[PDB]
């Protein structure tokens, strides 16, 4: 029996660092576009910045009055925006930790946020069922979209900023024209807990609270791939496209594991064990094979995992 | 957290 070793690459993510410091559940982790930093947000009302490579604690950014559900980086890695239960977003100068602007308008928890590629705009989603588009320079609300009939779980700009995708507990995904705020398409029903555009421009990845992730061709309105095997019935867990090595889909799970699927085959190619509560958030480093994962109250840590491929 | 329960 000669026997070789199968050819299709699989990842070998291994735990490298555990990042401790938040005093309540972590909500979101995101790598800076320049690869240097990881930002985390927490129910503890804080943002923390850490070294992306070595997990070294860098600083805490405070100012929100209640917990934070999401953070996002500007394209030039200079600014962060956070979404809080205090009904505001804040825009932060990362280097100084200064709050540059407070974005007021939502009438309930702000749950999700993102800059556009140009980083002249921010999009937000709220428990008030609306999506708002904000000018970064002035901090003023440019448009309010009557986007959904239940809390908005996610908002994301496409790669040229001309579209926004939103998801909601109402069971819908909608695509919006940025320039006009008009709805271009409705995809439709379990609650949709997460959505984002693919890096290749053509798809959206959407999570539903029936333990399912789906890759949609948004133009054609068709589901091209389904990813299962994890547990997601309760929380709005982030999912990601990993593209620095093999082409994976990465998500947290309510069984305390990080799941990694082959994007094309839909097979689970790794499960990362370590966390002691629900893995609410994962992020993939922009240039290296590094995943950051974060967990809820029983754990409160972030973990950095690295792969050869 | 709202996301954390």
């Amino acid at each position: 029996a000669t026997q070789s070793k199968p050819t299709p690459v699989k990842p070998n993510y291994a735990l490298k660092f555990t990042l401790a410091g938040h005093t309540k559940a972590v909500s979101s982790v995101k790598f800076s576009p320049n690869g240097e930093w990881l930002a985390s947000s927490s129910a503890d009302k804080l943002i923390k910045i850490w070294g992306a490579y070595d997990g070294k604690f860098e600083k805490t950014i405070s100012g929100h009055k209640l917990g934070i559900s999401d953070v996002a980086w500007s394209s030039d890695s200079n600014l962060l925006v956070s979404a809080s239960d205090d009904k505001t977003l804040k825009i932060w100068d990362v280097s100084s930790g200064k709050c540059l602007k407070t974005l007021k308008g939502h009438s309930n928890y702000v749950f999700c946020c993102n800059f556009n590629p140009q980083s002249n705009l921010i999009v937000s989603g709220s428990f008030d069922e609306s999506v708002r588009i904000w000018d970064v320079k002035t901090g003023k609300c440019l448009k309010t979209l009557p986007a959904h009939s239940d809390p908005v779980s996610a908002v994301h700009f496409n790669r040229d900023g001309s579209l926004i995708v939103s998801s909601s507990y109402d069971g819908l995904c909608r695509i919006w024209d940025t320039a006009s705020g008009q709805c271009l398409k409705t995809l439709i029903n379990p609650p949709v807990s997460f959505v984002k555009f693919s890096p290749n421009g053509k798809y959206i990845l959407a999570a539903t609270l029936d333990n399912t992730l789906k890759l949609w061709d948004y133009s054609k309105g068709k589901c091209l791939k389904t990813y299962t095997g994890h547990k997601n019935e309760k929380y709005c867990i982030f999912a990601n496209f990993s593209v620095t090595g093999g082409k994976w889909i990465v998500s947290g799970s309510e069984d305390n594991l990080v799941y990694i699927w082959n994007l094309q085959t839909k097979e689970i190619v790794q499960k990362l064990q370590g966390h002691t509560d629900v893995v609410i958030s994962t992020a993939c480093h922009p240039t290296e094979n590094i995943i950051a994962s974060a967990a809820l109250e029983n754990d409160k840590t972030i973990k950095l995992w690295k792969s050869d491929c | 957290x709202x996301r954390a329960x």
